[PDB]
């Protein structure tokens, strides 16, 4: 669609809201130009939502309890507050592990003080200190307890800092307090940079004068990878197979230890930007460990990021590199050649969380087909930055999209398919326009990697080719 | 690695020998793992009777709760109206929990709105949220009514949703005659049946209690149908059938199965069906209404014989041979319809089942759990059944609830070895499964992990899950089923009867060593 | 040894260490059994490419077939009929295995009789067994119509049905007026399905033959409908539940639906329901006559077209969506009416779920076999859902049926991959199952030691087995079920991703093992 | 019941027949009298079957392919004629037996020549030989064949013998023609016979000039038990714990090799009588080898059992009797002390085959129950002889029993449960009345022995007592 049409198409859905709504949704809403590169020119983001309108975003609890700490797969994390929070976030994101659960390792359980009236009128604090002391018990083998707090505990007055310090001190145990209530911020974001600083004020510096752990030159960390069907471990095995020892993955299969290795390393490799850029500056700051942004969706950028991440050491990992790039060539050429054929020219519309919204494109276009809309719940600028240089021009772009925005911006652009999360699937669904989650990946995935552009491919293909599609109409009508 | 024409997704994938390597690596380099000797000691304490009672003294720590929290069902409650667009003041985050919750049960849209209420509220209150949420809500969805309740931040900071919708009508965000009925749901009170019931209550005082002036007992000739927090499409459709076949008069209030099941014809349909407002409006001139689930109904109990003057008869939830045929009884004195011959034929065709299939089901031992009128009436169904329920649970079940089931349990012989659970959850659950193992679990999609649990410590320990309640996330379309009424008990005999042929013929399957048993006929 | 409060039978009883001693001793000391090690090399080779080409060079040997004999399917045909009783002439043992057969498969009683002839009818005939065996019947029974078939002794010596019945009416045996019809059933032609054509047009004669001079096609504005062998319940209710939402006048000619149905309720009832003698005399005064089923009706389609000037529409089973499609346009097109908004509401609701489960389906590979129109219709859903049927075997198929399935996979990518075979049998299957294994069976319950066979060569190799079809013995009530229609459709898709879901759910259940892919959320 | 109303019951009963089935009928029906003991003097049996009438009778092939070959485990046996009677007796039957199916053992499998209308032309024996090269082939393990004929091979004039006799001898292989069509005889009955008679004809004698067998005093065959859910199991364990040895299993879990040895053993043990009793007579007959009648139903008869048997061997068989019969008391007595209180005074109506109708009933009767009717299929006098002394003064006794019969005397005697077959099972729920499978167990047994007195007590109890059985009337009626 021309600039023209796209503007005039935003203008046409922003005539149903009041003035109020009508002025702020304006300022979010935007058509990508590359003579404008700094998105601080066309588009604002990490703002409040309109009240009201349907925004598909969470809160600061799911940021810093869903992918921060929840993943850490050793340690107890507590869902402080009432029973709500922790159940409808139990298991509903699939940060893959291997452990032993409810013995070594406990990511699908739900751990919660199930706050009731008498706990809003007398404070939670004695309650948690008791709850921390039935943990012990009953769990032995936990390494740590994170207390992750909804939206209570700040509003009564409570003190998690105080009962974790006592109590930590009184078992000898690392207890993290994380102030993440959603009524902080105004997304999933502020729970990532709250979380971050959580792992910086009572874990990260654990080890900080220990020289017991025997490090070499190829040491690295994966920050911010939450291993969604495993995302992270089919990175990681190319990262090894390059050369490189993969100290540290943050969060997804992460345990304990490893965050308080990670100051050991050599080099992090930021995959989501937007969660864990917090942590990697402090790691620079105060360890001097440099830190770069990669991307392992699809061939292309995965080449991109093991020749970029390669260059940063010396000849024998650039010599590992090509090898690693000459074993899977045949690989990801074998996809190409099955599947984009059946996709080539197909339109994608993306609406995610805070990178993937730019981070799938390249997967997309080595699959023939072009992302002509794209949007995020809770990035900032410095993600709309990233995310021009990604979108063709005259695409379209929206932060925060509300419900209406969406379905109705879909019905004039007529997309292919749709990319976005559970509570859009439906909808676009029984449009007739083929749907697939790019959250939890369909219950599907990994997705990164070369492994996991396979599956990719052979996802969008099923979905976007399915026979289903062809039958919404009754013959009769 | 893949091989193009046979792509592996994490399962098998990460089964592949240098995806094994690397795990063992990371494992041993980083993270600092307990010795799998340590690992299995543990894991063998946590199945034994030493570890149970310390499990059950308990009382600040929750692990796997069985219950949600209150709006959760305020928003299911408003979803059962008329082009109701359920509204929950205070924060967003709350919303795409209960959304996405209910998408995954239903494998449906749900539309549910936030005021967006941030941290600077707790200087000032959320009264702005409130006028420009409800002026962008009605504008933008275009709901003829919107059904408020709350999260826990505005419960605490206690905003007055009365004098906030008022103040929104006054100062013309919306027309003073827009509907919008609230209830106050703070999460840490009850659960999430507690919400449906303080949301109805608020609807239908809403419509009715300044205009009882000109109602009559009885004048609509209709009777009143109450179905509380309901997530099986076929429980709303059977009690309109059976009514419908009695030529009985009725309002069914909350009736959510048109909006949980629109068809896929290229058109989304933010609205379908649901209870009209003239049917709350109209509802003080029923003959009586008839609560469904009337254990999480008590508030709308006392205002509908306080204020409508009904008398709500004392029925069971329509579960089973026996409650079901109370209903049917029930309704057939307060309408004056007889019980018409197709009604008493399908209960034959329910007892012809249970002659049936009687002798593999009789002795049989479960463990179950979820909201407490469902969990009484499979208990029920149970005993008619011959069966045995071993370990009831009840997370957000009460004293008065759990005297009821215990003396239902001690009027019948099958009920001996039973014990009722209130308060404790499905952590709880997992030692009794262990310490006391039943045949089966009968529960939602959170007893895989207790089957998974139980299999770790083998085979012959392992207690399959049967899944009936909710949320149901991992098998589809379950949602679809029906547990009321006489179609309700065929759907789950039939579901019980061939639990059990299913796990015997897992069981007799081992050529040359249990097949003997592995019958062509059962 | 048994302990009295928690006996044990069979299994597990004989896996007690006394029992499997005395087991052992048995086969060593007296059974002369081949060693362990040829057992397993022979097994072994039976699932090999060299064994299958063995196996499929039979000519003579028939192994575990999938059919059975005509006068089963006669019998069901005449069930389907007002107080009528089913009358074998022949032998009696075969009445015994066709009562039981259905016994087991619909768990009711099975009214038939026989007229029991002996070794010395072979010299001349059986004449007198039809005299007095009607006249006992009548009596005895007291049915309305008594309908004849035959078994093969009967077949083979040459008994003329016509005659006999002539001149037991004749002489006295019965009342001339008494309907009798008949139809000859030989064992050695065709199978069950073709004896249910051959019992239907012997019925259709009986009334219609004589009486033609008096009929004007559609001057009763109805539709006939003929279901052909059918042991679903819900398919005669769900053909019933279309037309009726339709408002299609109809006559469902065989409509054994009540008599398979009959409650428990103190009494017991020979005969329930079924098709009136009115019915059928007036049958050619319909618009016309749909065969659901027109893969075994062709002799009922000749007499329908020849002799009641019925123009039968070309439709296939109405199985999957498009097929359900056409017959409802197909039906509103004779009679008029058009198709209501609750039938396209409930179209969408199918293709939704279609589109809810598809990525579980997608590429699953099937392995089916059951009767030629029930296997087309399967495979038919199957390709919209994007599954693949690659193994196809129909025992009592033919050359035509086979072409016209082979058409509808060449019409759709998902049939790359299909053969299909008739005239083979289940261990015909059994080899396909192994040299080119499907993820899941679709069959009957003789599929079970199919399973058994492939899970003995490993767990990666078993197939495990989804039953639909015909006879279902070793699970209970399933015979209600629905393969028809929009509900049809639905229930199959529910099986389908459901069993693909629980076999994922089993393969992901091993404690750090495979426990990283068993999600909470499917 | 009395006498004189019982006899009124069944003049009322036969009223609507008309006159020459009714003449018939009442000669096949019966009270019991204690100074009649020889029924040749008070019931018929073993007589055509009135045609119309719904006798529950089935046909030979049923008793030879059914009980006598069938079960016997390493051979095939071959279903020859038309798909239907193989069809619907595959795996109908519940003989258990250890093995490997498809491989060395063949039980539940269906082989059938499924006849087609140019083999009633041209004859099957030419299939028949083709046929057995095609089993030889693909079953290579199996250890003999047998030709089960169905109706029309005796019809057609094929001659099954000769094929038996020409691929037998090519083939080095025992190949057993039965010529069990169910046109022969009026029942299962005659099937036995024939089944016996081609036992001793082409198998029994195949070891006559061997010697090589070990011997003891104490080898016994268990003759005619099936094996119905492990029943001659459960009483081949007593046995052997009284100090005998089982050599042979006749049919159930049997095998060839067991029957060929069998001429070898010092007793019969006969268990079925109606079916089994041809070849014991044979087997003392040609061989000398003493039979004797036993009965393992319930404790009363076991014992008593277990001392006759004992007794025709010395002195320390005896004593072992003493023994086992000392171990299982407890266990019985227990079963007894739980089960005989919940059935006491409760009144059954039995009609099963040719055995259990008389054989149960001190089952039962140690249970407290009464037997207050029973009757056959297709006994024969021999059977009623031994049944008028196990049956109660005054009780009634069918033979050949008409559904509208049994119907009728179910109404007016209003049995607590009734113990019949599958044909019968669901007439009599629908009517409230208990009813257990006395053929199949109910898939449900062993009910043979000490272990199976267990099982039939509970099942007896689960089923008689079950809450299902006050719910038939709905409360509005
Ligand atoms: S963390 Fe973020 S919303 Fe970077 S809160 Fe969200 S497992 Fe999304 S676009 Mo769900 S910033 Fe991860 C994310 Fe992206 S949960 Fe997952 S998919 S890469
Ligand atoms: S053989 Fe006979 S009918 Fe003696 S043909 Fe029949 S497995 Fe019955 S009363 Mo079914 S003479 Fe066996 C019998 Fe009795 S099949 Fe079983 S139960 S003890
Ligand atoms: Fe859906
Ligand atoms: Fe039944
Ligand atoms: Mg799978």
């Amino acid at each position: 669609m021309s600039r023209e049409e796209v503007e005039s198409l935003i203008q046409e859905v922003l005539e149903v809201y009041p003035e109020k709504a009508r002025k702020d949704r304006n300022k979010h809403l935007a058509v990508n130009d590359p003579a404008v590169t700094q998105s601080k020119k066309c588009i604002i983001s990490n703002k409040k939502s309109q009240p009201g309108l349907m925004t598909i975003r969470g809160c600061a609890y799911a940021g810093s309890k869903g992918v921060v700490w929840g993943p850490i797969k050793d340690m107890i994390h507590i869902s402080h507050g009432p029973v709500g929070c922790g159940q409808y976030s139990r298991a509903g994101q699939r940060n893959y592990y291997i452990g032993t659960t409810g013995v070594n390792a406990f990511v699908t359980m739900n751990f919660t003080s199930d706050f009731q009236e008498k706990d809003i009128v007398f404070g939670g604090d004695k309650k948690l200190a008791k709850l921390i002391d039935e943990v012990e018990t009953l769990f032995p083998l936990n390494k740590g307890i994170s207390v992750q707090s909804e939206c209570p505990i700040g509003l009564i007055g409570d003190d998690i800092e105080s009962v974790s310090k006592v109590k930590g001190a009184e078992l000898s145990k690392t207890i993290v307090p994380v102030r993440c209530e959603g009524f902080r911020g105004v997304s999933q974001s502020l729970g990532h940079h709250i979380a971050n600083d959580a792992v910086r004020d009572w874990v990260l510096g654990k080890r900080d004068e220990d020289t017991t752990f025997a490090s070499t030159p190829y040491d690295v960390a994966i920050i911010g990878d939450y291993n969604i069907g495993g995302d992270a471990w089919s990175s990681r095995i190319l990262l090894e197979e390059m050369g490189l020892r993969c100290v540290a993955q943050w969060s997804g299969d992460g345990s304990i230890s490893e965050i308080e290795l990670t100051p050991k390393v050599k080099l992090n490799l930021v995959h989501c930007y937007r969660s864990m850029n917090y942590i990697s500056r402090h790691m620079e700051e105060k360890y001097g460990i440099p830190w770069m942004e990669y991307n392992f969706f699809g061939p292309t950028k995965t080449i991109e990021s093991l020749r970029a991440i390669a260059a940063k050491f010396d000849e024998s990992i650039q010599k590992k590199c090509e090898e690693v790039i000459a074993k899977y060539k045949p690989e990801w050429e074998a996809v190409v050649a099955k599947y984009r054929p059946r996709l080539e020219g197909k339109r994608v519309m993306l609406y995610i969380g805070g990178l993937r919204p730019r981070h799938v494109i390249g997967a997309y276009e080595d699959l023939g087909m072009e992302v002509v809309g794209t949007g995020y719940e809770f990035a900032h600028n410095d993600d709309y930055d990233r995310t021009m240089k990604e979108m063709g021009d005259s695409t379209l772009l929206y932060d925060d999209v509300t419900g209406y925005e969406f379905e109705e911006f879909v019905k004039r652009i007529k997309p292919d398919l749709i990319g976005s999360g559970i509570k859009e699937k439906f909808i676009f669904q029984k449009m007739g326009i083929p749907f697939r989650e790019m959250h939890s990946w369909d219950y599907s995935g990994p997705y990164h990697g070369f492994d996991g552009f396979a599956i990719f491919a052979r996802d969008m293909d099923m979905t976007l080719n399915n026979p289903c599609w062809k039958k919404l109409q009754a013959p009769w009508e | 690695s893949q091989q193009v024409d046979k792509i592996k997704a994490s399962y098998p994938l990460f089964l592949d020998q240098d995806y094994k390597d690397m795990l063992a690596k990371k494992r041993d380099g980083f993270e600092e793992k307990y010795p799998q000797d340590k690992i299995d000691e543990v894991f063998q304490w946590t199945t034994t009777k030493e570890y149970q009672e310390l499990n059950f003294q308990r009382e600040a720590l929750t692990v796997n709760p069985a219950k949600a929290c209150q709006p959760l069902g305020a928003v299911l409650c408003a979803l059962g109206f008329e082009k109701t667009m359920p509204y929950v003041h205070g924060s967003q985050g709350c919303v795409a929990y209960f959304r996405s919750y209910f998408n995954r049960h239903f494998r449906e849209p749900v539309s549910c709105v936030s005021d967006s209420m941030t941290e600077d509220a707790a200087v000032f209150g959320g009264q702005q949220n409130m006028k420009d949420g409800l002026q962008n809500c009605k504008a933008t969805y275009k709901p003829d009514m919107i059904a408020v309740s709350t999260t826990c931040m505005a419960e605490v900071i206690g905003d007055d949703l009365n004098a906030f919708i008022n103040n929104s009508k006054k100062e013309g965000f919306i027309p003073d005659e827009f509907p919008v009925p609230f209830a106050h749901t703070p999460s840490f009170v009850g659960s999430h049946v507690t919400g449906w019931d303080n949301m109805f209550e608020g609807i239908a005082r809403y419509f009715t209690l300044k205009s009882m002036d000109d109602k009559v007992v009885g004048s609509n000739k209709k009777i009143n149908i109450v179905p509380g927090f309901e997530t099986y499409l076929g429980n709303f459709r059977v009690i309109k059938r059976m009514l419908s076949e009695m030529g009985v008069g009725y309002s069914l209030l909350s009736d959510p199965e048109e909006v949980l099941d629109t068809p896929a014809d290229g058109q989304f349909r933010m609205y379908a069906g649901g209870t009209t407002q003239e049917e709350m409006k109209d509802a003080p001139n029923a003959l009586n209404t008839v609560l469904l689930q009337p254990w999480h109904l008590e508030k709308t109990k006392k205002f509908v014989e306080g204020t409508w003057k009904h008398e709500v008869p004392k029925l069971n939830i329509p579960m089973g041979l026996d409650w079901t045929d109370e209903f049917l009884m029930k309704v057939s004195e307060i309408s004056g319809q007889p019980i018409p011959a197709s009604l008493t034929k399908e209960r034959g065709r329910l007892v012809d089942m249970m002659t049936d299939s009687h002798t593999w089901l009789h002795g049989k031992r479960f463990a179950l759990w979820g909201d407490p009128d469902f969990v009484m009436g499979l208990v029920k169904f149970l005993l008619e059944l011959g069966c045995e329920p071993v370990h009831i649970l009840c997370h957000n079940g009460n004293k008065r609830w759990k005297k009821a089931v215990d003396a239902i349990l001690a009027a019948s012989p099958y009920g001996k070895n039973a014990t009722v659970y209130i308060g404790k959850d499905l952590w709880h659950l997992r030692s009794l499964v262990f310490t006391d193992k039943p045949d089966f679990m009968i529960g939602n999609s959170y007893g895989k992990f207790i089957q998974r649990d139980t299999l770790h410590k083998g085979k012959e320990f392992e207690v399959p899950l049967i899944r009936i309640g909710f949320p149901i996330f991992d098998r589809h379309h379950l949602h679809r089923s029906t547990t009321l009424g006489y179609e309700g008990a065929m759907q789950i005999l039939t579901t019980l009867v061939n639990s059990i042929l299913e796990r015997l013929d897992e069981e007799t399957r081992g050529m040359q060593a249990t097949d003997y048993n592995h019958d062509l006929v059962r």
